[PDB]
């Protein structure tokens, strides 16, 4: 009742939270093991920062650089700073602990569920694709591919296109899930590219592609 | 005579709203010898409505562009070459709208079932 | 009513 | 300040020099010279920018103005005719010079990505230009009564004046002026009333300008002006009568242009004013008669592109298309000088009138088309010949498809033998005839024009296929043998007047994949290999897509300072192979869609021949293994 | 004098006036015609 | 004759004349409705829904109020009058083809095309009523 | 008669308002926005007229271009009545298929 009130009550003034109020809310949140909830609050302060969507104006048409959208973006990243600062307390407080006894799961578990709930099905996209550029930062491989949000698709989509080495995850995201010729369609569009791609490389995305 | 008819038609809604419009003037004056916020719809109506013969003047005005665009076509093709040929075309239009009535015809006979057969469902 | 248009080469 | 005011000195003066018509004419010529950039007949408008910056004055719109109001005005005061034409060809010249120097594409091109994508720099430039430019109060001045009046009063005199007049008379080249001002006001009158009204309001909203509106709110644009002129359609189709190619070829576009139009149809039929306007003394017997006289007429076969009469021709064959392609289930002019009695949702054709005597324009167009022959030696294959054709087709084509028109044509076509003639005037294409002395094997052939000569043809016998076949088809469903006989001579290779055809196995030699239409020779493309033809995308790929692209990498190129004059070269060759490598796909898709109109229209005889054919099967038995036997390597 | 009226009416049809909106439409006729009856 | 008299001569031009005074009497009417909003409402204290009427006002002066929308007009007249001349020169030219013309054209499929045309007319007129009532006939459903 | 008596008392009336008219500027005595208004309402009635005159000698020059040693003749006739049906035809068309679209709304 405290930490849920105490969260309404930062809901209201998010498009008013100074970084340093805000940091002191999420470190104190972790100690109380509210994850899912501190979360939350970040990306709200975020999109009250930002209503009009200025971050997603500013990286949808690429990297404008000298610009004053560069606020919009820091500004929500300070937030989404944050975010990434609880996922890490999550997985070191719960560290290699299983999610069930036989039968029931771990509140340990449901903490982590309901932390990752709040990430998955945000409608923030500038938020997932930070997200997901971290996810790689951390080696994190086995978990952009597991994201079922279409988010992720244009991600690794406008990724793969000037980079041969995001192109091999869109393949491996499509070939988890089973959709093969989708995968083939992307290694053969590939070789054909005019991506700096040795020959050798070029005959193993053909040799996939025909598979 | 039915022809006439619309001609009328037209003259009669005509001189009723420049009745009313004439009448709500005086009203005005009349008043004020011894209704300001109701004509600012009249004139942003007056507006709205030349809004859009402005558009039928851009309208009409490509249209000619584009007509006149074919008669030095027609012109360049009559100076190039300098009865019974053409007689054939007048059977060939006839032909060809015969079949475009029909195929109006078609549509207007969809429409009206399509009618009633809201018509039908509103008291079945 | 033919009169050139008649097939006589 | 002359030696009062200047704002009153100005106008003192002006209409102090608007009395008579020698120094008015000379001041209007003055005008129109000086309105001439220094480098002759695209930006830096032919003026000094802070012209009448000192005193309150709109800059040079004052003359044009002044301009305006004594050719609407003060044209009654001239009693000598020449003097008055020699006026308004002046005024007409100075119009024309006014509006000849403003840029549409330009303007377009800055409205679309100036202020969305370039910076607002160059903004302030088109701004002032726009604002400054007389364009605008021409345009306006356009809208007023009195100039159509004056002009349509010009342009209608009498016949017998243009009759005796000399070629050079000023009153041909003054209706010719207007014929051309007229035109190019149709043409920009979308343009303006898009990107030109909007910013002078707002402009005039914000700053402060004091202009005095010359133009007329219920005209909402062109055609409500002259739609109240009837006798203007007659006074142009009289005027076919006279020679003057330019004239005559000005008139026909006009016309085409109206016809063109929807506000002047929907007005002029919403019974009808246009039928029995030119129905009053027969002008559209003798229109008709003129325009037989003409297409007549034989070309000159040196000059063929310059032949002004194949101009004329041509100008005829456009307008009548854009007549019939133009609602089609009403009738229009077309159907009248044809020779068909336009009535209300319905036609006819009258007793002893030009068309049932086989006298009028489609039977002359029968006629020249029957009587031409394309086969030649010195070149062979021509292309102007195969574009009349094509044209005749079309609006053939399209004179059948309309239903309204269709079984009196029909009729009148198998009353005269039209598919015989057509056959007879066939010729078979091999890879050996070349085409205006040009091999099809040659790399150049799909570079050069002869692509459209041979799409063309294509579209021809594909034309000649579906006839045959819906004629084969009627003929089959009446029930009357005695044509059948003859249409199985025809096409087993027989004529009983015995004189011999090409059956129509013969002409089965489209099909030659030897050429390899759909391969194509890609060169290294060493650099701009990256740019492709996403945004030029009907198959139809803009050049002026990948154009902007190629120029921008070119500048982000020069910009990062890396061995830019070297390999300047390379990157414009590169744009110059790739011009070309877009036209030579464009006309290669154009080829493989007419040869799959062709081949399409083909199997449609062939089937509706199959299938309506009650002669017996032994002897066509022949005819069988032949269709298979060259089908077989066309399947495989 | 029904065709007569109907050409009548097609004539003061396309010629004016001042009925703020109908000013009188352009005839085309024939060739123009018959693509314009097709391409409706 | 009495009739198509009095409907193709009396009552046409009543017609014309009436709705021409209609025009006039309209610009009449919007002129007073105007000195109307003027005179007593010269109290200094006009704004509120004005704004809106003047910007309107605004756009559609400012659309009109342009170089090339104005300038498209005259360059049409001229290039209009181009092919006047071009035309009337080029009509000089073969003015001679007058009995073709007159013979070509006068024949007899002309009356049978009046025919068709009469027809395809009823058919047009009862299709065109047709749809009317069918217009009609939905508005009413569409309150239902 | 009755539409061209009504276009008598209302007219009657509106010269009789000038008298109060003039009796207000008689008051006031003792704007130019809405002239704008109505010469900008007013400009655009003239362009309409000049476009008019330009569609008609447009029709003129086609027509006495096409044919001009009989403008009393059938063909023209066809062709005017013709091009009415069609517009009239198109006309038809449209709104027919305007009522079809106006139908799919209640096939909710």
């Amino acid at each position: 009742a405290l930490l849920a009130e105490s969260l309404r009550l930062f809901e209201q003034v998010a498009g008013s939270l100074t970084p340093a109020n805000l940091t002191t809310a999420v470190e104190q949140y972790i100690s109380l093991k509210y994850y899912a909830g501190a979360i939350q609050l970040c990306l709200t302060v975020a999109q009250q920062k930002d209503r009009g969507n200025t971050a997603l104006s500013w990286v949808n048409d690429g990297k404008p650089a000298n610009d004053s959208r560069k606020k919009a973006f820091d500004e929500r990243k300070i937030c989404y700073n944050l975010i990434h600062q609880v996922l890490d307390k999550l997985e070191s407080d719960f560290a290699g602990e299983p999610e069930l006894v036989d039968g029931r799961p771990t509140l340990a578990a449901t903490k982590r569920m309901e932390a990752y709930n709040v990430v998955n099905d945000s409608s923030d996209e500038v938020f997932h694709f930070d997200l997901y550029e971290w996810y790689i930062e951390k080696g994190w491989t086995d978990r952009i591919l597991s994201i079922d949000s279409p988010h992720v698709i244009t991600y690794l989509q406008r990724l793969a296109e000037t980079d041969f080495r995001h192109a091999e995850l869109l393949c491996r995201f499509y070939t988890t899930r089973s959709r093969f010729f989708e995968a083939a369609q992307v290694q053969t569009n590939l070789a054909k590219s005019d991506l700096n791609i040795s020959l050798k490389d070029r005959i193993i995305l053909l040799s996939r592609a025909k598979g | 005579l039915s022809s006439d008819i619309l001609a009328i038609d037209q003259l009669r809604e005509l001189v009723k709203q420049d009745a009313d419009n004439a009448r709500l003037s005086f009203k005005a004056i009349d008043n004020l010898k011894l209704s300001n916020a109701d004509l600012i719809s009249y004139f942003s109506k007056t507006a709205d409505e030349m809004e859009e013969m402005m558009k039928k003047f851009e309208k009409t005005i490509t249209e000619i562009e584009a007509h006149l665009t074919g008669v030095e076509a027609h012109a360049m093709a009559m100076q190039n070459v300098a009865v019974d040929e053409r007689v054939y075309e007048l059977a060939a239009v006839l032909r060809e709208f015969e079949e475009s009535i029909l195929k109006v015809a078609g549509v207007v006979g969809g429409v009206k079932e399509g009618v009633t057969e809201l018509q039908l469902r509103d008291f079945m | 009513i033919l009169p050139m248009y008649k097939l006589s080469p | 300040n002359p030696f009062p005011g200047p704002q009153e000195c100005m106008e003192m003066m002006f209409r102090e020099f608007g009395t008579g018509f020698e120094q008015s004419n000379a001041f209007i010529q003055l005008l129109t010279t000086l309105l001439v950039p220094p480098e002759g007949l695209n930006d830096s408008v032919p003026f000094p920018e802070w012209l009448g910056s000192s005193i309150r004055t709109l800059g040079i719109e004052p003359y044009v103005d002044f301009v305006f109001d004594v050719f609407a005005n003060r044209t009654k005061d001239i009693s000598d005719p020449s003097q008055l034409r020699i006026l308004r060809l002046s005024c007409l010249d100075f119009v024309m010079v006014c509006l000849v120097t403003f840029n549409e594409d330009l303007i377009v091109l800055g409205h679309e990505s100036n202020i969305s994508i370039d910076d607002a720099m160059a903004a302030t430039n088109l701004a002032t230009y726009v604002r400054l430019h007389p364009f605008s109060r021409v345009m306006e001045w356009l809208f007023n009564e009195k100039v159509i009046t004056s002009l349509i009063n010009t342009i209608h005199q009498d016949p017998i004046s243009l009759g005796s007049a000399s070629p050079d008379s000023p009153l041909v080249v003054s209706i010719l002026r207007a014929i051309q001002v007229m035109i190019k006001a149709l043409e920009l009158q979308e343009t303006y009333l898009h990107l030109v009204r909007p910013e002078v309001l707002r402009y005039q909203g914000e700053a402060g300008v004091r202009r005095k509106p010359v133009a007329n709110a219920a005209y909402s644009a062109f055609e409500d002006g002259i739609l109240s002129h009837l006798s203007l359609v007659v006074d142009l189709g009289k005027y076919c009568n006279l020679g003057h190619a330019e004239l005559t070829l000005a008139c026909l576009k006009l016309l085409e242009k109206i016809s063109t139009s929807s506000r002047i149809l929907s007005a002029w039929s919403p019974r009808n004013k246009a039928i029995v306007q030119l129905e009053r003394n027969g002008e559209g017997e003798t229109i008709s008669a003129s325009l037989s006289a003409s297409i007549m007429a034989t070309l000159d076969p040196a000059l063929a592109a310059s032949g002004e009469n194949y101009r004329v021709k041509l100008a005829i064959l456009d307008f009548l298309y854009a007549c019939l392609r133009a609602t089609p289930d009403q009738p229009t002019i077309a159907h009248q000088l044809l020779g068909f009695h336009c009535e209300l949702s319905k036609l006819g054709i009258e007793p002893k009138g030009p068309f049932d005597m086989q006298k009028s324009l489609f039977h002359s167009l029968l006629n020249v088309l029957i009587t031409l022959t394309v086969s030649e030696e010195e070149q062979g294959m021509r292309g102007y010949l195969v574009t009349l054709k094509y044209r005749v087709l079309r609006i053939l084509q399209l004179l059948w498809k309309s239903p309204l028109s269709a079984s009196l044509v029909m009729d009148e076509l198998r009353a005269t033998n039209f598919l015989f003639h057509m056959l007879l005037r066939e010729v078979q294409i091999q890879p050996q005839l070349p085409w205006d002395g040009q091999l099809v094997t040659g790399c150049e052939f799909l570079l050069s024009d002869a692509s459209l000569a041979y799409i063309d043809y294509l579209a021809s016998r594909a034309a000649i296929f579906e006839y045959i076949g819906k004629e084969l088809c009627s003929v089959s469903q009446n029930r009357i043998p005695s044509i059948k006989r003859q249409i199985f001579d025809a096409l087993n290779g027989q004529i009983f007047v015995p004189l011999t055809i090409p059956s129509i196995f013969d002409f089965f030699d489209f099909i030659n994949t030897d050429y390899k239409w759909e391969e194509i020779p890609s060169p290294h493309f060493t650099y701009l290999k990256d740019l492709d033809l996403g945004p030029c995308i009907g198959v139809h790929y803009d050049i002026r897509k990948a154009q902007e692209i190629l120029a921008l990498k070119r500048k982000e190129y020069e910009h990062s300072q890396l061995a830019t004059p070297e390999f300047l070269e390379t990157v414009e060759l590169e744009e110059k192979v790739l011009i070309e490598w877009l036209t030579v796909r464009n006309r290669a898709n154009l080829l493989l869609t007419a040869r799959l109109n062709l081949l399409q229209a083909w199997a449609n005889l062939l089937l509706v021949m199959i299938e309506s054919n009650d002669f017996k099967s032994t002897p066509k038995m022949a005819f069988l293994l032949q269709a298979l036997q060259a089908i077989l390597p066309t399947l495989e | 004098a029904l065709f007569d009226s109907l050409l009548a009416r097609n004539k003061k049809q396309a010629e004016g006036e001042t009925a703020l909106g109908e000013l009188p439409s352009l005839q085309l006729g024939l060739a123009d015609l018959r693509q314009r009856l097709r391409k409706l | 004759d009495a009739i198509l008299s009095r409907h193709d001569l009396d009552h046409t031009v009543r017609a014309f004349n009436a709705r021409r005074r209609h025009a006039e009497l309209s610009r009449r009417c919007l002129h007073l409705a105007a000195r109307v909003q003027v005179l007593r409402n010269r109290g200094y204290a006009l704004s509120g829904d004005e704004d809106e009427l003047k910007q309107k006002l605004q756009q559609i002066d400012k659309t009109l109020n342009d170089p090339a929308q104005g300038s498209r007009l005259e360059e049409l007249w001229s290039r209009l009058i181009v092919l006047r001349g071009y035309a009337e020169d080029l009509k000089d030219q073969i003015n001679q083809a007058g009995i073709t013309e007159s013979d070509g054209l006068g024949e007899e499929i002309e009356a049978k095309a009046k025919k068709i045309l009469e027809d395809y007319d009823k058919q047009l007129q009862h299709l065109k009523k047709q749809v009317e009532e069918a217009k009609k006939d939905f508005e009413e459903w569409e309150k239902q | 008669s009755n539409v061209e008596s009504q276009q008598e008392e209302l007219t009657a009336w509106l010269d009789r308002y000038e008298r109060e008219l003039d009796e207000l500027y008689a008051k006031q005595m003792g704007e130019r926005t809405y002239k704008l208004a109505e010469k900008l309402t007013d400009q655009l009635d003239e362009m309409g007229k000049d476009l008019a005159k330009m569609i008609k000698e447009i029709n003129d020059m086609s027509n006495t271009l096409s044919k001009g040693s009989k403008p009393d003749d059938p063909l023209t006739q066809i062709v005017r009545v013709l091009n009415g049906h069609l517009a009239q035809l198109q006309w038809i068309d449209t709104n027919a298929a305007a009522l079809q679209a106006k139908v799919a709304a209640a096939q909710k």
